[PDB]
């Protein structure tokens, strides 16, 4: 039973390492969203610091790959780091070569046919993470691509990942089957964030402090992460109403 | 050689005399200058002629597949990029001189390049034998906010000015106008103000006129059956 | 590390043999039955695809005859990408040696090439065989008209009647009772149309189920013509021979 | 570090089965049906757009992909293997072909050349083979409309028609009752369209169904004009409502 | 080529001719000689126009890739990159570059890096063809802790005098301002600073 | 192979009963433009050692490198890098020449003549020459470039042999190095008058005296 | 079963066990800890004197990096080593290219991507060490652990080895009794009394302290080891508090 | 167990096999010992021989004129290790004029000891050893474990019945480190620790192998005739 151990097919024509690889996804036990609006591209996760003697600043599982483009990741933060870095190698030399700003999908596709090699090649092994990449992209405007261990990757509406994905999708997907568009109509990226931390709150079913949660934006020409008064401000006006 | 670029209100258009030479002697009366990098980024190139038209292939296709790879639409400035990283590492030894031009969805772009690998960026630019003779005639009659009519007109009047000036350059005016949303129009002898006159005579011979030692069948067709 | 996964692919067994070469025999008794005859004024070709569609494109297809250069070909049977592979690498060796010494290259020295290429995987590099025996059809102006089998071992064999694939045992008895040699290209194409038509598994042979060919010097005057048969001049022949 | 599995990872067993491919042909059996029919003035290549979620954009997961101008592809079993399929694809028909011959390659020596690939990691040191199996169309000149399937062990056949993937056996039985040799294009869509139907559970419309095809050159998609032999591409991606129009003559 | 870079109490101000030569041929009279390697680091170029542009290329693609990874790099960080180019590849290069930048926490600064690839931090740095006739000028005239006004002056009046003189430099004159405010184009055309 | 650019003119020192001393000008030169005058050619290596450098100044600073990056090594794992396995004079000098060599050896010299002067554990004087050549001498004086034609006589009047080092008091050492100096100045084209001068003494270790000035001149001979 | 045989094999519940039995090695070695200040840190690590003839103060534990950053660990001592000189390594092709010193979470993150590294293949095997490290930069002061897995966190007190769960306690009153913050001095008296009570969980043996600090006031930043008259006011410090 | 066929393997305790098999070698090797005092560093050795006819197999190598070393275990891992000491110390006297700090080669053993228990392929090495010295911070004495530990220590032994040797130089620590100046009773002490670890043999004339280095002293080895004079 060597074919459970390294990236060769099983009888049933499985991969099972790469299986494995989904379930190591989810051993931070950290859910995040990402969600569209007509000039931006917000992206929000669940902030835990379970030790007193952590410095807070440094837990984070949210990138700035680019100017343009911001990655968050599920998944163990050591896999994680090695994909930020080479996410980041990656940009850089893109912009070298061709000219102009790498965009969101094709870093994305990139990072995908990485993953696919780690799946055919054996010495390599499968990283245990998926990475959702966000960005306003001078072409194709608000974008959501996410990536996974089977090199599998596609645009999205909106998005979401972790232990309890589902309910996060289905609540997205009612919203989304009553107002009949694609993105969140409004005009300012604090309202998006706004909408966002909602429906996080509707769908886990629980309340968020400002350490609680960690949030990412993405507008024209630059990705910024918020600080936790900057989070305090939204979860002020969500109360408000 | 000639060619110049020249921008205007909604596009770029580029052009080129037609003559290639081998020293004093001219090689091809109707030569083709204006290559194809993608369906909408287009270059004119002198110097070495095999340097011109292998860098632009090569580039050319690398464009293509990059933009198969990233679904998107080439842009004029990784052509650029592509063209002038290459020519800088093999140092000046690849004798490509280019003018590239061409319209993406960040607009229309107008640049030249040169062997070693420094790259321009202008309203107006001339390269070749005859791009001293081309920029007094860009730098007489340029002015902002040019009309497409009013740019395919001063292009080919600088390439003119090439083919009557320049020994280096001759015969015919090709063009290609690349305007932002359309297809770039190739013209291919746009102009042809050099026909040869009709001889004072006929030089066919009287058949039988050539001694002949021996006439043989040649084989061209492969080994046949039964 | 790595060692754990290794199925060490270059071994001999307790016996003396090589697991991975007596294997890869077992897999090619599974394929397509391919015969070849040698007469005096020529050499048969003739190969069972295996079981069809109606809806295959016969006519552009190809899976058991192909050529090397003008004067040699081979039929295959085993896995048809494997023989490709090898396929390319002779028809590379056959141009070399026309470009070193101006003239073909004779069917001896290319069929130890490719024999010798095959011997190489199962002595050192740790990879699987090719799981492909040939039969080599070719003519040089040194010993005319020749017929050679190499199997995955990399050893190859001379043969005036041979069979490769499924029911070789059936297939060589039966072309060792009929052959003889004073036999002409006209006969050993019946010959060989035979011992197909009672070796192969199907119900029975038609054309659409057959790839056939012939070296000649049936070719005006001094020089030799290789056929691969169309779809309807295998159908012809079927006719002609009395199969159909 | 350093590759340390320089040795072959699919082995002769016993029987003479060669394992990791035969498990490959079973991934394949597992993936969405692909389907392509040839007419006499063209051909077809058609799938399912299977969405893993109704909030992903299907349009942006590209199952039929252009390789050449004159030649496209479709697959089924594993995505990903597909994906950097046609990127080698796309990149030996320009590195092997197109920069020695100043021309794209015919559609057969394509075919050959991804078969290559595909059966050097089913031999090459510490690698599994790719788990899909392609099908390509495509036109050229000397040997006019075809259309090819490439499997796991790098084997290829040309085909009339034909069908791969979950629901293969049924198609390939519906397609045998169909097709003949005097169809055009629009009959080989027709067929394609109701082939297709029979293995599709959900929602079937143009945006749940991929479709192009290999036909007559179009000169609006070359993007200029001016030079009489460049006369665009043969490949063709159907749109949304290009589909749902023949929907409604279905 | 004419290139300067000033330090005066704001930040720092760059300056340059738009002059580029094949010989006696003016092959571009309105180039762009003022380069951006970061928001707030650019860079003069003088020497090969192939060297420098590969190089600045070179520089902006590492302070994009430190960025990503180590957040905003110093001015002194910008100028080590552009020396360790300069000074491994000397044999094959030729290029004289003057790095400047502004910083919140050191403000503007001035590194100047010669043929041989050395750096030398300075109040104020001048190169190019053209700076041979205003090194008496400059020194007689710099001050340090200038103002936004008298730094554009001085930097106006010295290329103009650089402009006049050297006939491998002309056309218009460019500058780009970096202070805490941001960054700020400026360009003077001849009927201008040929009067002063 | 390179021709040096931007250069550093002399370097002088010598020793004396209970150290040595060195000096350099604050020059570097672009052929015949003095174009940077705030260099200092000086560099320090612990509180025992003064390395003076001519020639190149890109080079220069690669060698001003190496010896940090000697400082920062030499204290990994090292317990006693403040004492008794602390860099010596000898150390520095050995490690240089044997770059100098091996850079001349592979055709990719470091284009420079290099002057380490300092006090060793037992208190012994240290003053060694190495070049781009890698050659390599020792003697109660040292200078290099127009130093060694104009220096060394005058310096070689105070130390001519051994047996006047212990003799010569620091106070008579740093005149004679002060005033060679000034000889320099008056003579070689591409000097200054703005020098550093260190000293390195076993009693009082070292002493790095930037700033300092050529002066007391003569010219007012030239009206006539 | 056969998944805890292999370096980087993904066991059925996404584990890699082997990095896991590295963290065993790290469990069974000495106590090591290290203290944030408020303008840099502290580090201390209990040795143990295993024979009377151990030479006392010449086998160092504590290594610097550079002259801003130290460094201890607990495990696999040759692990540990290995790990520094690729660090050192590390920051010296930083300071070369860039000539700034490198910052800490830059420094972190070399470590951090070298030690994730070695568990991508079977061809290596996972360091059997948990490195606590940190220094001063031009941002302040900064304290990291880093685990066999690659994974690392900033931290304002870390401790490992086998009296970790004693540690940790006592770091975490520091925390809570100084939200203001600790001192340079203060954390070298705390770091002595923390090894020495975490050495209940070592008692067999008796030990020997060594303290390490940087500090912007107290060492102008630079790495330096805590020795005579202030090493054995903390020893004092320490004794008394035990008793 | 089922975790010792290779070095890359922690076991489910974390622990690694191969290299305590490694460290079984040197048990089985003959007992060396090592001590020291401020003035000088002494090496005592029981060399072991095959049968009657054959000689009395070396245990001592110098790597400098100021350093050398004992061995316990694989002796052809010890001239491999030893090797790499005399090149070191070698490189260090021709590059920077200095020679080898005896805490330096101990760093460098460590290391170079290290990357044979971290890869796929290699092994550890088989052997233990003793390294005496002296450089400018006086006489110096390590002992060298092929897990990579490097101690430095006043005295010590390895190999098989060292226990003995290393509980009387821990009893007599406080007399022997004083012996300074006299070479000869630094010595006697060593041959009076080496005899605590003896069972049915004792020291003869081609038994035994002493080497010593100190103030004015290079590392010299004794054997035969010469070390008659201390049996
Ligand atoms: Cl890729
Ligand atoms: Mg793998
Ligand atoms: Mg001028």
């Amino acid at each position: 039973g060597y074919d459970r151990h390294i990236t060769i097919f099983s009888p049933e024509g499985r991969l099972y390492q790469v299986e494995y690889a989904f379930k190591a996804t989810n051993q931070t036990n950290i859910n995040s969203l990402a969600v569209r609006g007509k000039d931006c591209t917000v992206v929000i996760s669940q902030k835990k610091v379970p030790d007193k003697l952590l410095d807070p600043t440094t837990v984070s599982y949210i990138f700035c790959i680019s100017r343009t483009i911001g990655m968050v990741v599920n998944g163990p933060i050591p896999d994680a780091r090695n994909a930020a870095l080479r996410a980041k190698a990656e940009a850089a030399e893109f912009r070298y070569k061709y000219g102009y700003d790498m965009p969101c999908d094709v870093l994305a596709k990139r990072m995908a046919n990485l993953s696919q090699i780690y799946t055919q090649r054996a010495y390599m092994r499968p990283l245990g993470v998926i990475l959702t990449f966000v960005s306003v992209d001078e072409e194709l405007g608000p974008s959501i691509y996410k990536t996974d261990p089977a090199g599998y990757y596609v645009g999205y509406k909106a998005t979401a990942t972790g232990p309890k994905q589902q309910e996060i999708t289905t609540n997205l997907e009612n919203h989304f089957k009553k107002s009949k568009i694609d993105h969140i109509n409004e005009e300012s990226w604090e309202k998006v964030v706004e909408f966002a931390i909602t429906h996080m709150i509707d769908a886990l079913g629980t309340e968020f402090s400002k350490n609680d949660l960690e949030v990412g934006v993405a507008t024209k020409d630059k990705f910024f992460t918020l600080s936790a008064e900057n989070i305090e401000e939204r979860l002020v006006a969500i109360a408000e109403q | 050689t000639t060619i110049v670029g020249v921008k205007f209100n909604n596009g770029v258009v580029i052009a080129a005399d037609t003559r290639s030479t081998q020293g004093p002697i001219v090689a091809d009366k109707n030569c083709a200058k204006l290559h194809r990098i993608s369906p909408k980024i287009w270059c004119a190139g002198a110097g070495t002629a095999a340097d011109t038209e292998a860098v632009t292939q090569l580039i050319g296709s690398n464009i293509e597949l990059h933009s198969l790879y990233t679904s998107r639409e080439p842009r004029v400035v990784s052509a650029l990029q592509m063209l002038k990283q290459h020519l800088f590492k093999y140092q000046g030894h690849i004798g490509a001189y280019l003018i590239v031009a061409g319209v993406d969805p960040t607009g229309s772009h107008l640049f030249s390049i040169h062997a070693h690998g420094s790259t321009d960026v202008g309203y107006y630019l001339s390269l070749g034998s005859g791009s001293l003779a081309a920029m007094a005639v860009l730098e007489s009659h340029w002015k902002q906010d040019l009309t497409k009519e009013e740019a395919i007109k001063l292009a080919s009047d600088a390439i003119q000015a090439g083919i009557w000036n320049d020994l280096g350059s001759g015969s015919n005016v090709d063009v290609c106008v690349m305007e932002i949303g359309k297809d770039a129009e190739y013209l291919r002898n746009y102009l042809t103000p050099n026909v040869r006159e009709e001889k004072q005579k006929s030089y066919k011979f009287p058949r039988g006129t050539t001694a002949v030692l021996k006439e043989s069948i040649v084989n061209i067709c492969d080994i046949q059956e039964e | 590390g790595s060692r754990r996964y290794d199925s060490r692919t270059t071994i001999f067994s307790p016996e003396g043999r090589l697991y991975q070469v007596e294997y890869a025999l077992e897999s090619i008794s599974h394929a397509g039955t391919a015969i070849g005859i040698m007469a005096s004024d020529g050499i048969v070709l003739a190969a069972e695809r295996k079981v069809t569609s109606t809806l295959l494109e016969q006519d552009t297809s190809t899976e058991k005859l192909y050529k090397l250069n003008d004067k040699i070909a081979v039929a295959v049977a085993g896995l048809t990408a494997d023989a490709e592979i090898l396929i390319n690498t002779a028809r590379i060796h056959a141009q070399n040696y026309l470009k070193t010494y101006n003239e073909d290259i004779p069917v001896e020295i290319l069929v130890r090439r490719l024999s010798d290429i095959k011997q190489g995987y199962t002595q050192h590099g740790g990879l699987r065989p090719f799981g492909v025996s040939f039969i080599y059809a070719g003519y040089d102006d040194r010993y005319g008209y020749q017929l050679y089998t190499s199997n995955p071992s990399g050893n190859y064999t001379g043969w005036k009647a041979i069979s490769v694939g499924a029911n070789t045992s059936a297939a060589q008895t039966l072309l060792q009772m009929d052959y003889k040699d004073d036999m002409k290209v006209d006969d050993a194409i019946e010959l060989a149309l035979k011992t197909l038509s009672k070796t192969t598994d199907s119900s029975a042979l038609t054309y659409d189920r057959l790839e056939f060919a012939t070296i000649r010097k049936g070719a005006n005057d001094g020089e030799v013509y290789q056929k691969i048969f169309k779809p309807q001049e295998i159908k012809d022949i079927l006719v002609k021979t009395g199969i159909t | 570090m350093t590759d340390r599995y320089s040795f072959s990872l699919t082995t002769f067993s016993p029987s003479g089965k060669l394992g990791q491919i035969d498990y490959a042909l079973t991934a394949v059996k597992q993936g969405v049906t692909s389907l392509g029919i040839k007419a006499t003035n063209g051909v077809v290549i058609a799938t399912e757009k299977k969405s893993s979620s109704p909030l992903a954009m299907s349009e942006t997961l590209s199952k039929v992909s252009l390789l050449t101008p004159d030649i496209g592809a479709v697959y089924s079993g594993m995505g990903p293997d597909y994906r950097v399929l046609v990127d080698k694809s796309r990149k030996v028909a320009h590195t092997s072909y197109k920069r020695i011959y100043g021309e794209y390659p015919p559609t057969k020596l394509l075919v050959s050349e991804v078969a290559k690939i595909m059966q050097e990691a089913t031999q090459s040191g510490g690698v599994r083979p790719f788990g899909v199996s392609l099908l390509i169309a495509g036109h050229d000149e000397f040997n006019g409309f075809s259309l090819y399937q490439v499997d796991p062990s790098g084997s290829y056949f040309p085909w009339k028609a034909t069908a791969i993937g979950k629901g293969s056996v049924a198609a390939k039985t519906f397609l045998e009752k169909r097709w003949n040799d005097e169809l055009e294009l629009e009959d080989a869509i027709h067929i394609a369209l109701l082939t297709l139907k029979e293995s599709v559970e959900g929602e079937f419309n143009g945006d749940t169904i991929e479709l192009a095809i290999i036909g007559d050159e179009n000169p609006d998609l070359l993007g200029y004009t001016g030079i009489p032999t460049d006369k665009g591409p043969r490949f063709r991606k159907l749109t949304s409502q290009e589909i749902n129009d023949r929907l409604e003559a279905l | 080529t004419s290139i300067m870079a000033v330090t005066f109490k704001d930040g720092v101000i760059l300056g340059a001719d738009s002059r580029t030569t094949t010989g006696a041929y003016i092959a571009n009279r309105v180039t762009d000689k003022l380069t951006r390697v970061h928001d707030k680091i650019w860079c003069c170029r003088s020497g090969s126009a192939a060297d420098t542009q590969a190089i600045a290329d070179i520089v902006q693609y590492h302070l994009e890739l430190y960025t990503s990874q180590y957040g905003t790099p110093s001015t002194e960080t910008a100028a080590s990159v552009f020396k360790e180019l300069c000074y491994e590849n000397k044999d094959n290069l030729t290029a004289g570059i003057i790095v400047a930048g502004y910083d919140d926490k050191n403000k503007g600064e001035v590194y100047t890096i010669p043929l041989g690839g050395s750096v030398h931090k300075l109040p104020y740095a001048i190169a190019g063809s053209g700076s041979t006739f205003i090194y008496g000028y400059c020194d007689k005239n710099f001050r340090e802790n200038m103002s936004k006004e008298e730094t554009v002056d001085f930097i106006k009046h010295s290329l103009s005098q650089a402009i006049k003189w050297d006939g491998s430099s002309g056309g218009v004159i460019r500058m780009v301002v970096l202070t805490a405010a941001g960054v700020e184009r400026l360009i003077f055309y001849p009927d201008e600073y040929e009067q002063l | 192979t390179q021709q040096p650019i931007v250069t550093g003119t002399s370097v002088i020192s010598m020793k004396y009963d209970n150290g040595v001393i060195i000096a350099a000008d604050n020059l570097g030169s672009y052929g015949s433009l003095l174009r940077f005058n705030g260099v200092e050619r000086l560099i320090p290596v612990g509180d025992n050692t003064v390395v003076g450098i001519s020639g190149d100044i890109s080079d220069m600073q690669h060698i001003e490198r190496l010896l940090k990056d000697l400082v920062t090594e030499n204290a990994y794992d090292n317990p006693l890098a403040d004492a008794e396995e602390a860099l010596e004079p000898s150390y520095i000098f050995e490690y240089l020449a044997t770059v100098m060599y091996q850079r001349r050896s592979k055709m990719n010299p470091l284009w420079n003549a290099i002057i380490v002067a300092g006090v060793q554990s037992n208190g012994d004087q240290f003053l060694r020459y190495v070049n781009l050549l890698g050659v390599t001498y020792s003697s109660p004086t040292l200078a290099t470039g127009f130093g060694a034609h104009m220096a060394n006589p005058l310096l070689r009047k105070v130390v001519d042999r051994e047996s006047d080092i212990p003799k010569t008091t620091v106070q008579v050492a740093e005149e004679a190095i002060v005033n060679a100096m000034r000889v320099l100045y008056y003579r070689d084209a591409r000097s200054s008058r703005n020098f550093s001068l260190a000293i390195i003494d076993k009693n009082t270790g070292l002493t790095f005296k930037k700033n300092l000035q050529v002066e007391n001149m003569k010219w007012d001979f030239a009206k006539d | 079963t056969g998944y805890d045989l292999s370096n980087s094999v993904f066991s059925p519940d996404g584990r890699n066990f082997q990095v896991e039995y590295a963290v065993k090695a790290v469990e069974n070695g000495t106590t090591s800890i290290g203290i944030k200040c408020n303008d840099g840190v502290v580090f201390a690590v209990e040795k143990l004197i295993t024979s009377k003839l151990l030479v006392p103060q010449k086998n160092v534990k504590i290594q610097v990096v550079d002259r801003h950053i130290g460094c201890v660990y607990s495990g696999l001592i040759p692990d540990g080593r290995h790990l520094v000189n690729r660090g050192r390594e590390e920051a010296a092709s930083f300071k070369k290219l860039y000539k700034t010193p490198i910052p800490i979470p830059a420094f972190a993150d070399r470590l951090g991507q070298y030690v994730q590294a070695h568990t991508l293949y079977n061809s290596v095997r996972p360091f059997g060490v948990s490195t606590i490290f940190g220094g001063v930069d031009k941002n302040g002061a900064h304290l990291y652990m880093l685990e066999p897995s690659g994974s690392y966190w900033g931290y304002k007190g870390a401790a490992t080895g086998k009296g970790r769960q004693s540690a940790k306690a006592e770091l975490e009153k520091l925390v809570d009794h100084h939200p203001e913050g600790l001192s340079a001095r203060e954390a070298v008296k705390q770091a002595a009394k923390i090894i020495y009570l975490a050495h209940e969980d070592n008692k067999e043996k008796d030990f020997e302290l060594e303290i390490s600090w940087c500090s912007l006031s107290e060492t102008n930043g630079l790495h330096k080891f805590v020795k005579g008259d202030l090493l054995q006011e903390a020893i004092d410090f320490a004794q008394k508090e035990i008793n | 167990n089922n975790y010792d066929g290779d070095t890359v393997t922690f076991s489910p305790t974390g622990r690694l096999f191969q290299v305590e098999y490694a460290l079984e070698a040197i048990k089985q090797g003959s007992v060396t010992v090592g001590l020291r005092s401020n003035t000088h560093a002494v090496l005592v050795a029981l060399k072991r021989n095959a049968d009657e006819l054959s000689s009395y197999q070396k245990k001592i190598i110098k790597c400098d004129e100021h350093m050398g070393l004992s061995l316990a275990g694989l002796a052809p891992d010890a001239r491999v290790l030893s090797n790499y000491l005399r090149q070191q110390c070698n490189y260090s006297s021709l590059v920077f004029n200095r020679k080898l700090a005896v805490e330096r080669a101990g760093h460098l053993l460590c290391d170079k000891a290290q990357k044979n228990t971290q890869s796929y392929g290699g092994r550890p090495y088989g052997v233990g050893l003793l390294i005496i010295g002296y450089d400018k911070s006086g006489a110096h004495l390590l002992e060298f474990q092929p897990s990579g530990n490097v101690t430095e220590l006043y005295g010590t032994a390895i190999g098989a019945r060292s226990q003995g040797a290393k509980t009387y130089l821990e009893r007599t620590l406080d007399t022997f480190i004083k012996i300074d100046g006299n070479p000869d009773e630094l010595i006697k002490a060593g041959v009076e620790a080496i005899s605590q670890s003896l069972r049915d043999e004792s020291l003869t004339v081609d038994n035994l192998s002493i080497a010593i280095v100190g103030k004015d002293t290079p590392f010299t080895i004794y054997d035969g005739e010469a070390v008659a004079k201390y049996i």
